[PDB]
């Protein structure tokens, strides 16, 4: 594998991301809707056989997103780490916006760079999805809800629900911060 | 007055939350956000009986598979949903929802529900499904499926036009009372 192995960016991730960016960003409910289970399962089996020899155009776009999220959830350790789990949560528990944000980014420099590579690629992807919210209907908030359990994992799971909302807020803020920093970089490029 | 717990499940964006809110609040939500966990209450009258229906809303995403069963204890009836405009979500009924529900809710009556009834002959819908050689679910497929999985019954509805929304919840209530 391919799938469920230790995590520049893993070729399976990149291949999946690049296709969705090229093809999926106008699809209503991208990452919200699931694929057919069997068609999803066949795509996952195919990406164990010949990862580069897979013609993704032969698969439905929600199967493709299904397999992407399945990859993230099958990593040995979650993308954001077991170690930093507690610190992301606390970053979110801070009282006001800018220091939650400052703490979260402070936690991020503590990641092993292989986790940081895949994670920033994924966050960039999600930024592109949200920039087209007008077409696909996916806000940063909606994406955060979906991806939060993919990216961070504790086990109770009772008040894991209480925790899930916090890691959702964490991911929602990352998407939003990256998105505004996009808006400003595009502005600054035309300047001076 | 009799208290029964209903839990609703089904693929993401197949209209669970609209179904629940339209029955309880007679209103149709406009915000596009996925549910993680919510609760509503609806009062209902069937066969001269007065029932308070606790409505437990859940997430349809696989990503919430570890968390969703927290909703299942003490359920008196299940609404298991797919969307008429999505053959994929009907496919996931016997493959994913039936095993999860029969496992956490054994002996609990299941009403299979085809949502978004207004879309079966909607033109934009059939256009989009035809692009992938699919068509809306035919009532037959829905009804057949309910037999395959051993549902208490098959209802179709459209939350948006309210067509059938009522009958869904009486079937469910009558299922629960027994
Ligand atoms: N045409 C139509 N659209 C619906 C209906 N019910 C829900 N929707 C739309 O389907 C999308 C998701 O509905 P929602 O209840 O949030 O799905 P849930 O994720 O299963 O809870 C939203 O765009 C709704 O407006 C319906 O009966 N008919
Ligand atoms: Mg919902």
């Amino acid at each position: 594998g391919h799938f469920g192995v230790c995590v520049s960016v893993p070729i399976v991730l990149e291949k999946l991301l690049e296709h969705v960016e090229m093809h999926g960003l106008y699809t209503e409910g991208l990452y919200r809707k699931s694929g057919a289970a069997n068609r999803t399962r066949e795509l996952r089996q195919a990406l164990q056989t010949d990862p580069a020899a897979v013609k993704l155009e032969n698969f439905p776009i929600h199967a493709i997103t299904g397999v992407l999220k399945q990859w993230l959830r099958e990593l040995p350790e979650p993308l954001m780490t077991f170690a930093q789990y507690g610190d992301f949560l606390r970053a979110v528990e801070l009282p006001e916006k800018q220091e939650q944000l400052a703490a979260i980014y402070a936690v991020l420099e503590h990641l092993p760079e292989a986790n940081h590579n895949s994670l920033e690629r994924l966050i960039f992807h999600l930024v592109k999805v949200a920039l087209l919210e007008d077409v696909n209907r996916m806000s940063p908030g909606a994406l955060a809800i979906i991806f939060a359990p993919c990216l961070l994992r504790c086990s109770d799971p009772l008040t894991s629900m209480k925790d899930v909302l916090k890691i959702t807020t964490c991911v929602e803020m990352l998407i939003k911060e990256q998105m505004r920093k996009y808006k400003v970089k595009m502005e600054e490029i035309s300047q001076l | 007055a009799i208290r029964k717990k209903l839990v609703i499940v089904g693929d993401g964006a197949c209209g669970k939350t609209c179904l629940l809110i339209v029955n309880s609040k007679d209103q149709f939500p406009e915000v596009y956000v996925p549910t993680v966990f919510e609760n509503y209450v609806a009062d209902i009258e069937v066969d001269g009986k007065q029932v308070e229906l606790a409505l437990w809303d859940t997430a349809g995403q696989e990503d919430y598979d570890r968390l969703r069963p927290l909703s299942y204890p003490d359920t008196d009836v299940i609404l298991m949903c797919f969307s008429i405009d999505s053959p994929d979500s009907l496919e996931n009924i016997p493959e994913k929802w039936t095993p999860e529900v029969k496992h956490f809710c054994p002996n609990v009556p299941i009403i299979l529900v085809g949502n978004k009834k207004d879309l079966r002959n909607d033109e934009h819908t059939r256009r989009e499904l035809a692009k992938m050689k699919q068509e809306p679910v035919k009532p037959e497929e829905g009804r057949d499926m309910a037999n395959r999985i051993g549902a208490f019954g098959y209802m179709e509805c459209s939350a948006k036009t309210k067509d059938g929304v009522r009958e869904v919840f009486e079937m469910a209530t009558r299922a629960a009372l027994q």
